[PDB]
């Protein structure tokens, strides 16, 4: 049969974004590459990621390249700086502590 | 007086087998493959299939995005 991954978790989703909102947000304020545009680049990035959190990430193996194209995509057509350079930010913290909180959170190895 | 070697964690898998890892995704160490095959390293999935056989690859590396002005 086909495998099934776990359903998303609406709590973690909250927990997850947060925590991500308030890294990724001081992150890049030490770059000057977004001068002004701190908040509303922030703001972008903060719903899509809360978005696939919800809907469709669900533990290991789920962590999908689609979403982080999204805002690289996105940002682009709203013509606010670094497009690929948030992008590259969100996928790398993603990496790091997203596959990790999942396994604490659900009590699974 | 130099050569290369590129790690690339390379699978073999009949048409019958079973798919745990989906085409195009990232994957981390000791992500199982299939059920008695579990992935050494980590990384982008890219599957191929023939008319016998499905090929696996597994690659590791650091993923980068195009730019506008980018001459790639």
């Amino acid at each position: 049969a086909e495998y099934k991954f776990p359903d998303p978790i609406p709590e973690f989703a909250e927990a997850e974004t947060k925590k991500f909102r308030d890294h990724m947000a001081k992150k890049l304020a030490k770059r000057d590459l977004f001068e002004d545009s701190v908040d509303e680049i922030v703001g972008v990035c903060t719903e899509i990621f809360e978005t696939f959190l919800r809907n469709e990430y669900g533990g290991p193996g789920t962590l999908l390249v689609i979403p982080f194209i999204d805002m690289a995509d996105t940002l682009n057509e709203r013509e606010l700086p670094g497009g690929p350079q948030a992008a590259r930010a969100a996928i790398k913290w993603a990496q790091d502590h997203v596959d990790k909180d999942w396994k604490e959170w659900t009590g699974t190895d | 007086d130099r050569f290369f070697f590129i790690p690339e964690e390379v699978h073999i898998l009949p048409e019958s087998s079973a798919i745990m890892v989906e085409n195009y995704s990232i994957i981390g160490v000791d992500t199982r493959i299939t059920l008695n095959i579990r992935s050494q390293v980590g990384g982008l999935i890219r599957v191929e299939r023939k008319k016998k056989r499905i090929e696996l690859k597994i690659f590791s590396g650091d993923i980068h995005f195009p730019d506008k002005t980018d001459k790639i």
